[PDB]
């Protein structure tokens, strides 16, 4: 079990009704660089990141993703490294409630992430996990219960109405 | 397929 060194919270709503607030704890001894990336999103820091994004790709059964706060449609975001990055560590596995990173192919990380809700072990060598949910599985589980439209998409918006570092 | 893509989304 990789050891959890930080934690960052995000607050949800759903249509803008409040639906909770989740905790993932991140693997900051594990994949350093993942995590500063993911931490500095969530405070925003550098003047842009994760707040007031959505969950534009939500899969009953499977994640929830989101984190592209450039278009909103999955096919945006940015590192704060620029906008894609290298893969930083591949052995860490996927398990229930895993924080991992979307991609397009090897060594394109950006902002984009997600949390699975089931096993999803076809994943593993192939994204980079970087975190886990810590606190609000009840509130995730919301969340992948929303009803979606075309390509998966919430018909109510799914927003990271607040977030930041605990 | 079930992936997590950025772009294009796959089976």
């Amino acid at each position: 079990m990789p050891v959890v060194t930080d934690k960052v919270y995000f607050d949800i709503t759903i249509g803008d009704e409040p639906v909770g607030r989740v905790v993932i704890g991140l693997f900051g001894n594990d994949v350093p660089k993942t995590v500063e990336n993911f931490k500095q999103l969530a405070s925003g820091e550098n003047g842009f990141g994760y707040k007031g994004s959505i969950f534009h790709r939500v899969i009953r059964n499977f994640m929830i993703q989101g984190g592209d706060f450039t278009n909103f449609d999955g096919t945006g975001g940015k590192s704060i490294y620029g906008t894609r990055f290298d893969d930083e560590n591949l052995k860490i596995k996927h398990f229930v409630g895993a924080v991992s990173m979307a991609n397009a192919g090897p060594n394109s990380n950006g902002s984009q992430f997600f949390v699975t809700t089931a096993p999803t072990p076809w994943l593993d060598g192939r994204h980079v996990v970087f975190g886990k949910v810590v606190e609000g599985m009840d509130v995730v589980k919301k969340v992948e219960n929303t009803k979606t439209g075309l390509n998966d998409k919430p018909k109510k918006a799914v927003k990271i109405n607040d977030c930041g570092v605990l | 397929x079930l992936l997590v893509t950025a772009g294009l989304v796959l089976a």
